C-alpha cells in the first residue's frame, strides 16, 4: 500500500508507470526506502 | 438499438483494455484476478441490460400488441375459472349447520355446565376453608 507512485500532477494519463519502468516486483515483505535531507543555514559575518 | 449498443459495448471494452493495462503495470497482491473477474461480470451485465433494453423499447412503443392482448385475455380466463371454482368451494362448505351446532352446544352448556361451575365453586371453598382453618391452627401452636 506504501509503494504508490508518488510524482508531480501534471499529466492525468500515464502510457507507462513508474513501477513499469523501474522493472521492480514488489511484495508484501518488501521494505522500501525513503531518505529526505533539507539542510539550511543562515550564514553571518562574523566580522560585525 | 443494436448500432448504438454495439458502439457503447465497443467504447467499454476499449475502457477495459487500457484499466486492464493499467492494472498489469502495476503491482498488486492477489487482487488482478478480481478485477478481471469484476470487469467480466460488468461486461456480461452490460450484455444482458442491453438485451433486456432492446426488448423493453421494442415492447412499450404498442409495437407488439397482440401478444399482451392475448396474454391479458388467458390471464382473465385463468382468474375467471379460479373465481368460478371458489364459488364452487364457497357452494360446497355451507355454514348454516354451524349456527345449529353452536346453538345446541350453547343450549347444553347453559343446562349442564352451570351446576358443575357452582360445584366447582362450592369445593374450592371448602377446601380453601379447610386449608386456612389448618395453617391458623399452626400459627396458633407455633405461637404457643
Amino acid at each position: 500500500l506504501l509503494d504508490s507512485p508518488i510524482k508531480v500532477p501534471l499529466l492525468l494519463s500515464e502510457p507507462i508507470n513508474i513501477i513499469d519502468a523501474l522493472e521492480m516486483r514488489d511484495a508484501v515483505e518488501k521494505p522500501q526506502e525513503f531518505t529526505i535531507v533539507a539542510f539550511v543555514k543562515y550564514d553571518k559575518n562574523q566580522d560585525v | 438499438l443494436s448500432q448504438v449498443y454495439s458502439k457503447v459495448h465497443n467504447g467499454s471494452e476499449i475502457l477495459f483494455s487500457y484499466f486492464q493495462d493499467l492494472v498489469i503495470t502495476l503491482p498488486f497482491e492477489l487482487r488482478k484476478h478480481k478485477l478481471i473477474d469484476v470487469i467480466s461480470m460488468y461486461r456480461e451485465l452490460l450484455k444482458d441490460l442491453s438485451k433486456e433494453a432492446q426488448e423493453v423499447f421494442k415492447a412499450i412503443q404498442s409495437l407488439k400488441t397482440t401478444e399482451v392482448l392475448r396474454n391479458l385475455q388467458d390471464l382473465l380466463q385463468f382468474i375467471f375459472q379460479l373465481i368460478e371454482d371458489n364459488i364452487k368451494q364457497l357452494k360446497e362448505m355451507k355454514f348454516t349447520y354451524l349456527i345449529n351446532y353452536i346453538q345446541d352446544e350453547i343450549n347444553t352448556i347453559f343446562s349442564d355446565y352451570i351446576p358443575y361451575v357452582f360445584k366447582l365453586l362450592k369445593e374450592n371453598l371448602c377446601l380453601n376453608l379447610h386449608k386456612f382453618n389448618e395453617f391458623i391452627q399452626n400459627e396458633l401452636q407455633e405461637a404457643s
